[PDB]
C-alpha cells in the first residue's frame, strides 16, 4: 500500500506537467502570432539563408 | 490371552493414528481461521488508508 501511495505520486506529478505545458504553449501560439514583426521575420530569413 | 493382549494393544495404536489425524485437522482450520482474520484486517486498512 505504501509503496502504492508513492507511485501515485509519480502519476500525479506527470499530468500536471501536460497540462501546464499544452495550455502554455496555446497562449504562446497567440502570443507570437500577434507579436510578428517584419524584421524579425527578415531575421529568419537571413538567419536561414545564412546557414543554408 | 495372546488374542486379548494382540486386539488390546493394536486397537489403542489404531486410536492413537486417528486422535493424532484429528488433532492435525483442528491445527489446520485454525491455520485457515487466522490466515482470513490476517487478510481481512489487512484489506480493511489498506482501504482506509489509500482513500485518506
Amino acid at each position: 500500500a505504501q509503496a502504492e501511495i508513492e507511485a501515485e505520486r509519480k502519476r500525479a506529478r506527470e499530468e500536471l506537467r501536460k497540462q501546464v505545458a499544452i495550455l502554455a504553449v496555446a497562449g504562446a501560439e497567440k502570443i507570437i502570432e500577434r507579436s510578428v514583426d517584419e524584421a524579425a521575420n527578415s531575421d529568419i530569413v537571413d538567419k536561414l539563408v545564412a546557414e543554408l | 490371552d495372546l488374542d486379548l493382549a494382540k486386539a488390546s494393544a493394536t486397537d489403542q495404536l489404531k486410536k492413537a493414528k486417528a486422535e493424532a489425524q484429528v488433532i492435525i485437522e483442528q491445527a489446520n482450520k485454525r491455520r485457515s481461521q487466522i490466515l482470513d482474520e490476517a487478510k481481512a484486517e489487512a484489506e480493511q486498512e489498506r482501504t482506509k488508508i489509500v482513500a485518506q
